[PDB]
RNA sequence: CAAGGAUAGCACCGGUGAUUGGAGUUAAGUCGUAACAAGGUACCCCUACGAGAACGUGGGGGUGGAUCA
RNA sequence: AUUGGGCGUAAAGCAAGCGCAGGCGGAUUGAAAAGUCUGGUGUUAAAGGCAGCUGCUUAACAGUUGUAUGCAUUGGAAAC
RNA sequence: CAGCUAGUUGGUGGGGUAACGGCCUACCAAGGCAAUGACGUGUAGCUAUGCUGAGAAGUAGAAUAGCCACAAUGGGACUG
């Protein structure tokens, strides 16, 4: 419901008798209340690429859970050799992140979280790793049902 | 003095008359602020006895202050 | 009870049990066996009383000349092991010992670490209750 | 008059001179950076008071005394015989 | 790696050579001795004034000066500003920097010094290219 | 700048005002666009999170007539005590003398209050006050040094203003008392204070 | 005992110093086409000889070689 | 890169092997406790870091109230 | 920077220091330290700390405080 751009690039395939220049757009969609997703698109001009990216991201929409407005347990997410390290932020400290990570975390309806990036930063790979790490989230009810004890500790 | 210019300070400090100011010493008896004198001084009233009982009498400028506090009366008990 | 194809002790209790656990949860194997020892018995005891593990048995043929332990894993009808991750902190080349207030906690309290101070291994919450620190050996969650 | 001093336990290694020995002590202590208990061994020269006799390959406990000379700053105080 | 080889071979840090070691070395009389003071600016004397051609992506006619220093090493520098006041044999102020048109020229002759005057006009930039206040 | 001498330009560029709205009185065109000459169809060249964070920072700072280094000093002192620092920054900023002076209905603008205070026209705790950089404490009064009570501006603006709910005053004797801490929902503000908290990375 | 001097030559590190070596920097300099395709003798590695240069060849080794696969 | 990196094709696994020292090691029991865990005691100055308070119009500041790793002796624990 | 060292190493007697001691002396005897880095070379006042970093740590050790060092260079001694 925000649809802010992340990184737009010029790409071109080379073919006999001319190469085709086109625009590639990366988008991320989030209601700020739980439904999040991301997508890529390419087209000859802006409007077609934007529409394609919006449709692709809307199709891949999936929900996410909120733990006291924070990520209550540590997570080290990996995808394409780009480590993302996310840890809980105590409420009353604010949210810190870099641009792409800033947009990702604010778009998911997360209040605050402490983030760090290891490895060579790359937009699409970093987004994939962050989404894989966030979708890996656990929950106290999950550990309760997979354990014998029915309490958090 | 120590502390601040135009706002002096001198801690009541146990030391023997051998070295300079603000250096080696034995105990920290207390402190007096001359910037506001209303017959009051930070004194432990117990450790000063031990300091006096091992020689090293304090700086000469505090005798009236200790008499005001009431340390000389209980210190001269040894020579009684 | 019978198990041919004789097994071999890997190098030590903790590393062997942890690598067996990781390979089992990767291969969804029910039963995993290893060589018996007091430390491994204690580890199996704590990990089965903490609700992360299925039946565990210790057996011998006639003496301690051939004494082994074996254990199963807690699962679900949807083919998902109860455990999800493990990392050993103590290694044969390095053992770190920590005081009370330097006691680590996993996930945020969700995971259980295994700490032995003077009375065998135990859970983190009990060690903090007795305010005894000591050495950790592994994080499981 | 209480008489106390530092005491160290080591293993005697060699002897070539008269009523004097050289003892190797070992100490396993944490590395300053990686906290790995490394072993360091050190040589000390000691003399026999008269109630003792130095034999190579034995565990001894030595105490401080007046410095006899360079490296001679301990005497063989107590021997724990092999059992 | 492993703990034991760390014990026998502790890792050692690497440092990049400073982009101006000449601004850090000085000499003295009464003896010959090289010392390090890592100065931010020094004094020099120009011995050559001329021009040199730049590399591939740009072609121009810049002003470069060979400058000797009171210390040992003697080095090149680039003359900034419109025009110049450097003919030969003048004392001036040398400052660290880098210019990406010539090989090895990593020094700036900062104007507004004991001898060289500046681009009397440049009011947008007056901290550098020493000039007075904007005209009243 | 501590004394800008020109606030209408900032108001037009920022679309905000220290008062409710008095910086557009139809003296010519009443345009809510940016001042100067940059084209009435252009907005900016970079509009990232940095740009809006800076915009809100300048808005909040220029709403109080404070310099940036003193703002950083105030943030450093704020880091001492803990709680909800987002609203605590606002509470501490409003505790400055001129802010409460306006909240007392004494003078419409903080600049006017600073001019009054610096020239020695205010008394507090039987001590002359010449700066508004005073950390006000709960349970403190402020006198008016009755010699200077003859100022026409304060006399005229005492009744024609608005009194904040966290302060009281006996305006007949022109002396006010601090009641309690200010609140976010009682004062006119829409500033994203989180941007202010996050922007300053000096600490 | 003894600083210090004097003589004599041994060790170690520096400054300088005709004049040559090699390297880097320079907008399609000349030479020839060495390598990149089976680069027109398949390529490369170790070592030896020789010539303006590019390297050619001898002995051993590999495919990070083309067709047939 | 202990925290917190690698060694097939990008830098990097020695040409291979025998091995001194070092480092690391099968299971059960005992003993002490060499470290470790855990108390008491004395020692880690003052000033300074950090938290509260106080007088400087007020912040800057200064003073004060405490805090701070490590070391040795001493008693417990014996899982490693 | 592969071996350094000869009062260097140790016993006896004497002298001497404020005391203990090759600290010095007469005789006698020949090891000490080292690959876990002596020895040679280069550099350097150390410490509390300043600064940065969340931290493990890195950097410099200006004020200030404690210690030693020297007082044109090098040797001595009297004084107390
Ligand atoms: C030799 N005939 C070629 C052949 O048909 C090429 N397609 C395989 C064809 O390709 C084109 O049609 C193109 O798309 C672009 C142009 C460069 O050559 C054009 O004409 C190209 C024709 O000239």
């Amino acid at each position: 419901f925000e649809e802010r751009i992340v990184k737009l690039k010029r790409i071109s395939k080379t073919t006999k008798g001319g190469r085709n220049m086109r625009f590639s757009v990366l988008v991320v969609v989030g209601n700020r209340k739980g439904k999040i997703g991301y997508g890529i698109a390419k087209a000859l001009e802006v409007p077609n690429a934007i529409k394609k990216a919006i449709k692709a991201a809307h199709n891949s929409l999936h929900t996410i859970e909120i733990h006291k407005g924070s990520i209550y347990h540590e997570v080290i997410g990996r995808s394409g050799a780009s480590r993302v390290l996310l840890k809980p932020a105590p409420q009353g400290t604010g949210i810190i992140a870099g641009g792409a990570i800033r947009a990702i975390i604010e778009l998911a309806g997360y209040s605050d979280i402490y983030t760090k990036n290891l490895g060579r930063n790359t937009p699409i790979n970093m987004i994939h790793a962050t989404m894989d790490g966030i979708l890996k989230q656990l929950s106290p009810r999950r550990v309760a049902i997979l354990r014998n004890k029915n309490l958090n500790e | 003095r120590m502390g601040r210019v135009h706002y002096p300070t001198y801690r009541i400090v146990a030391v023997d008359s051998r070295v300079k100011r603000d250096g080696k010493y034995i105990a920290l008896i207390g402190h007096l602020n001359p910037a506001l004198k209303e017959n009051k001084c930070k004194i432990d009233e117990a450790v000063a006895l031990e300091w006096l009982n091992k020689g090293a009498k304090p700086t000469d400028t505090v005798r009236s202050l200790f008499s005001q506090t009431g340390l000389w009366k209980k210190f001269v008990e040894s020579k009684k | 009870i019978t198990t041919t194809k004789p097994i071999k002790a890997h190098f030590d209790p903790v590393a062997d049990l942890l690598t067996k656990i990781n390979n089992a949860r990767k291969a969804k194997l029910m039963t995993v066996t290893t060589i018996a020892s007091k430390l491994k018995i204690a580890i199996l005891e704590i990990l089965v009383k903490e609700g992360y593990l299925a039946n565990f048995q210790v057996l011998e043929n006639k003496s301690k000349t051939k004494r082994i332990v074996t254990f199963n894993l807690k699962y679900t009808q949807r083919r998902i092991p109860s455990i999800n991750g493990v990392k050993q902190i103590s290694k044969p080349g390095l053992r770190i010992y920590r005081p009370f207030e330097k006691l680590p906690l996993v996930l945020n309290g969700l995971g259980i670490a295994i700490i032995s101070t003077s009375d065998g291994v135990m859970t983190d919450k009990v060690a903090r209750l007795k305010k005894i620190g000591g050495e950790i050996l592994a994080y499981v969650w | 008059k209480r008489n106390q001093r530092k005491v160290l336990i080591g293993i005697v290694k060699s002897t070539k001179n008269a009523k004097t020995a050289t003892v190797q002590v070992e100490s396993r202590f944490k590395h300053p950076l990686y906290h790995k208990s490394v072993v360091r061994h050190k040589k000390y020269q000691a003399h026999n008071e008269g109630e003792v006799l130095a034999k190579d390959g034995d565990k001894v406990q030595i105490v401080e005394t007046r410095p006899l000379s360079a490296t001679k700053r301990f005497r063989i105080a107590k021997i724990i015989e092999r059992a | 790696a492993t703990i034991a080889q760390l014990i026998r071979k502790p890792r050692k840090k690497k440092k990049v050579k400073s982009k101006s070691p000449a601004l850090h070395y000085n000499l003295n009389l009464l003896n010959k001795k090289v010392t390090n003071v890592y100065s931010p600016l020094k004094r020099g004397v120009c011995t050559r004034v001329g021009t040199m051609t730049p590399k591939k992506p740009n072609s121009a006619l810049r002003k470069y000066a060979k400058v000797r220093l009171t210390n040992g090493f003697e080095v090149l520098t680039y003359i900034p500003g419109e025009g110049h006041n450097l003919q030969e044999h003048s004392v001036t102020l040398l400052r660290g920097g880098r210019v990406k048109d010539l090989p090895g020229v990593r020094y700036h002759i900062v104007r507004g010094t004991l001898d060289t005057v500046g681009v009397e006009k440049r009011r947008q930039q007056r901290s550098a290219y020493g000039a007075k206040k904007p005209k009243a | 700048m501590k004394y800008t001498g020109s606030i209408f330009k900032r108001s037009r560029r920022l679309g905000f005002s220290l008062l409710e709205n008095n910086k557009e009185f139809s003296k010519g065109k009443k345009r809510k666009t940016i001042p100067g000459q940059h084209g009435n169809r252009f907005r900016s060249s970079t509009m990232s999170g940095y740009a809006q964070q800076l915009q809100e920072k300048q808005r909040m700072q220029y709403m109080y007539g404070i310099t940036d280094k003193q703002f950083r000093r105030l943030f450093r002192l704020v880091l001492k005590q803990r709680g909800n620092l987002a609203v605590n920054l606002f509470r501490v900023l409003e505790s400055r003398l001129d802010n409460i002076v306006y909240r007392m209905g004494f003078a419409p603008t903080r600049r006017s209050a600073r001019q009054l205070v610096n020239h020695g026209h205010v008394l507090l705790n039987d001590r002359t006050v010449d700066t508004p950089s005073i950390i006000l404490n709960p349970g403190d009064k402020v006198r008016l040094k009755a010699k200077t009570i003859k100022i026409p501006i304060v006399k005229a603006a005492s009744e024609s203003g608005v009194v904040s709910p966290f302060v009281e005053t006996n305006n007949k004797t022109f002396e006010g008392t601090y009641v309690r801490f200010p609140e976010r929902s009682e004062l006119p503000a829409g500033i994203n204070e989180s941007y202010v908290v996050e922007w300053y990375k000096r600490l």
